[PDB]
RNA sequence: GGUGGGGUAACGGCCCACCAAGCCGAAGAUCGGUACGGGCCGUGAGAGCGGGAGCCCGGAGAUGGACACUGAGACACGGGUCC
RNA sequence: GAGUGGUGGCCACUAUUAUUGGGCCUAAAGCGGCCGUAGCCGGGCCCGUAAGUCCCUGGCGAAAUCCCACGGCUCAACCGUGGGGCUCGCUGGGGAUACUGCGGGCCUUGGGACCGGGAGAGGCCGGGGGUACCCCCGGGGUAGGGGUGAAAUCCUAUAAUCCCGGGGGGACCGCCAGUGGCGAAGGCGCCCGGCUGGAACGGGUCCGACGGUGAGGGCCGAAGGCCAGGGGAGCGAACCGGAUUAGAUACCCGGGUAGUCCUGGCUGUAAAGGAUGCGGGCUAGGUGUCGGGCGAGCUUCGAGCUCGCCCGGUGCCGUAGGGAAGCCGUUAAGCCCGCCGCCUGGGGAGUACGGCCGCAAGGCUGAAACUUAAAGGAAUUGGCGGGGGAGCACUACAAGGGGUGGAGCGUGCGGU
RNA sequence: GGCGAAUACGUCCCUGCUCCUUGCACACACCGCCCGUCACUCCACCCGAGCGGGGCCUAGGUGAGGCCCGAUCUCCUUCGGGAGGUCGGGUCGAGCCUAGGCUCCGUGAGGGGGGAGAAGUCGUAACAAGGUAGCCGUAGGGGAACCUACGGCUCGAUCACCUCCU
RNA sequence: UGGAGGUGAUUUAAAUGCCAAA
């Protein structure tokens, strides 16, 4: 490989037409200038959403961890797609009942996705019937109508 | 480099810096004009007359010389047949290379399938068309002036 | 097809050869399928 | 594009009659996608990269699509007609 | 700290987009090779011009927003008076000529043309040969030949294997042969004759910058495959038998179709690898070998031998420098001046959809959803090998003596 | 304590161990590592008969309304004409209907590979000469990894000989 | 001393990794 090129005075349409052409090889570009994301996001580049839960489920974790990991199916109220939510805190399923209604929002992992030892899920509960999950799993606060 | 082949041959000459001819040299220079045109009138080429002005007559190049007429250049071979109207109509390399394209097409006629010899000739060509078209650039020929091999 | 020589390297994984010929294989059935 | 007219507050294929074959394009035409433009704003040592709702200047619209009256000025958000 | 945490987005981190300022031998990445159009980059001197470029000066680029000093609200945030900046962009004039551009003149160093004596498996066409192998006919002789780790299938009393005298056929050119030669690459090896391409050396010969790279485009391109017509000795996909094995759709053995060969086309693919694109300048030495030239000494006078130097090819060891290291090192992977091609974590995937080309087989172009924390390179210490070498042992063998395993019983263990 | 022999004075063939060298995708260190089909669970996607629903171009028909030029009618006139109705002609025109062609969304019988999981199953293809060296191109065959033929590469181990160098 | 190539050959059969580490 030779001198890198065009380095002449009057090159400059070539030089920019390289680094243009170049560019689309860089994938962090190429996803926000197509906007791939919007297209196949279910929650419609919101950071909450809101949800109706339809039945609870239990995840086993990866190896070589052991152990359940208790979540969520979830209905969206916007556009109807159902999704898996992740349920934080020691004894937390207890407070969810089936056809309540829930606010999620992302787990959290590496480049917007899923973290720690259960892919798969992208979601976290936040709000159980407009009530903070949080205080409901330390107390401070009772789930409202029983 | 070679055009084509890539080689990095150095043989040439080595023409020492010199202005003015050799004291031992005696001819003038109407003497050296009528001995290019008695050769041009054999039949030689303009690079054979100097080899032959050369070897026989000990005359190193006739560019030791002012031209007699024009004090601002030297002289040289074609410029003494251009005085006298003996100067090639077609530039004599362009001529041989042509003249070396021809033969080899019929040859080919014969031999069909002697594609490295083809390949040679695909190379006289693009030489050929180089040339044409430096030609063309200064006026040394018209310019609807074309080759063509089935000529 | 393209060239990817990372592929020819055998740890891991079985031969490129026959995986060629099975990819080969597998793109006939769906071109006759097509004609139809 | 030319020649001869009409119409306009006014020049113009803006619109007609007649005569020609032109005009644009790999230095990206045509088509598709996404967007009101700028002064500015965020970040970075700088070279750069990203945005352009709120204040100022310019453009466009009044449920969607068409069309008129009055007037110096409108085809008019709190004026008129049709689907 | 009156705040402090969670989720999504942009910049930085990031020299992971590189003009400043990255990479492509072995880690992602140089088109299989070459020719050439546009574009970009282009040798030395003299004269002119003033487009680019530099300097001076007029008319502009609203305010708000930014920076500085002073002043008013308690200081500040905020606001006022001044000085700068910003919209890096446009336009009227004057001046300069080093560089780029444009016009003219003059050169020979780069490139090309030509002449001389030589080198070479470079290419095409015609003719003549060399052993070897297979089949057929005749003579001799008689019971086996062939093949494997061991065998069997197979050939043989219609006389085989082996030896001798004849006839026919198709493919291929042994030793000499050489990190030797030629070609752009793929590739090229019997001898004599004809046609033809390129390169090196010698050159006070000729022309006078005619040059490099090359998007699109064109031509060449191992083996295999396909379409028509021939040929078919040996070898041999598919297939038919004999074995091995738990099975053996194989490896081994006996046969065998297409193909391998020639004529006219198509296909355009390889670990097509020097895994290293091409042109130019420069930066210690040492030592082999091929071609040409020069000098000296020998000589059986040979187109012969030995030594030294210059140019061009082809190898090895190595200094400065480079590199992750292996290593490279004037045949650079070193420092500099150019142009084109390609790469941006691993998979999905060279896949799906669309288009072009091909008789077909197939070629070129080429994503996304989703998934994943490594994948990949060079080197180190051990352990292992149905790898090599050296040594050793009656809880190893070889040469020997005596036994246990079968019966009844003593004692220990599993099970029930 | 009594009685009291046979054979060898060697080799690395079997079983093993020590050191030098070499290859390695092994370090839990060969009782290592590791590949593909079929069966089971889940996820995303592709092809796709049929089935519905939208959007654009064309071609034909129709057309609310607007403008201009005529004829005629009714009522007012300051006698200049104004306001409107009906018929005729010309031109522009949103919309609507039919046919054709492209294109988007929702379902969808059936078919296809891909990715995770952990083991239901059959074998042992690659790493050491991996027990037939491995791999590239093309073609044929096979439950599956794979096997065979022609040309190529070293990113191939061991012994003997030969060649070319430092 | 250390390297780079070429030609020959290379005597039957020999599949797998559970339990545990947890
Ligand atoms: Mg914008
Ligand atoms: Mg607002
Ligand atoms: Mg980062
Ligand atoms: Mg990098
Ligand atoms: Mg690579
Ligand atoms: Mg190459
Ligand atoms: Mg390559
Ligand atoms: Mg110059
Ligand atoms: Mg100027
Ligand atoms: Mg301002
Ligand atoms: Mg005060
Ligand atoms: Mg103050
Ligand atoms: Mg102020
Ligand atoms: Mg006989
Ligand atoms: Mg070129
Ligand atoms: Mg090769
Ligand atoms: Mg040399
Ligand atoms: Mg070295
Ligand atoms: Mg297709
Ligand atoms: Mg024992
Ligand atoms: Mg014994
Ligand atoms: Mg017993
Ligand atoms: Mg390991
Ligand atoms: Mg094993
Ligand atoms: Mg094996
Ligand atoms: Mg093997
Ligand atoms: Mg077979």
């Amino acid at each position: 490989p030779g001198k890198k090129a065009p380095n002449g005075e009057f090159a400059g349409r070539k030089l920019k037409l390289k680094r243009k052409k170049f560019r689309w090889s860089d994938i962090r570009y190429k996803r926000r200038v197509l906007r791939l994301k919007e297209k196949s996001d279910p929650l419609e580049g919101a950071p909450q959403a809101r949800g109706i839960v339809l039945e609870k489920i239990a995840v086993e974790a990866k190896q070589p961890n052991s152990g359940m990991r208790k979540a969520v199916r979830v209905q969206l109220i916007k556009n109807g797609k159902v999704v898996t939510a992740f349920c934080p805190g020691d004894g937390a399923i207890k407070f969810i009942d089936e056809h309540d209604e829930v606010i999620i929002e992302g787990i959290g992992g590496p480049k917007g996705g899923s973290m720690g030892d259960i892919p798969g899920i992208r979601y976290k509960v936040v709000k159980v019937n407009r009530v903070s999950l949080k205080e409901l799993v330390k107390g401070r606060k009772e789930k409202p109508r029983r | 480099a070679r055009m084509h082949a890539r080689k990095r041959g150095k043989s040439g000459s080595k023409r020492p810096p010199r202005t003015a001819p050799p004291i031992w040299l005696e001819y003038t220079v109407e003497d050296i004009e009528n001995l290019v045109v008695k050769l041009r009138k054999e039949g030689y080429s303009t690079a054979m007359i100097g080899t032959i002005l050369r070897d026989q007559y000990g005359i190193p190049t006739v560019k030791l010389f002012r031209d007699p007429d024009n004090p601002n250049r030297k002289l040289t071979i074609t410029r003494i047949l251009e005085k006298h109207g003996l100067a090639p109509e077609i530039p004599e390399d362009l001529m041989f290379l042509i003249k070396r394209a021809v033969n080899l097409r019929k040859h080919l006629e014969q031999h069909p399938k002697d594609l490295h010899s083809m390949r040679g000739l695909q190379l006289i060509e693009s030489k050929i068309r180089r040339l044409v078209k430096y030609y063309k650039r200064k006026g040394k020929l018209p310019k609807d002036w074309r080759y063509d091999p089935e000529q | 097809m393209k060239r990817r020589p990372r592929k020819w390297k055998k740890k891991g994984r079985m031969r490129w050869k026959w995986i060629k010929k099975r990819i080969r294989r597998l793109k006939r059935q769906r071109k006759k399928e097509r004609g139809l």
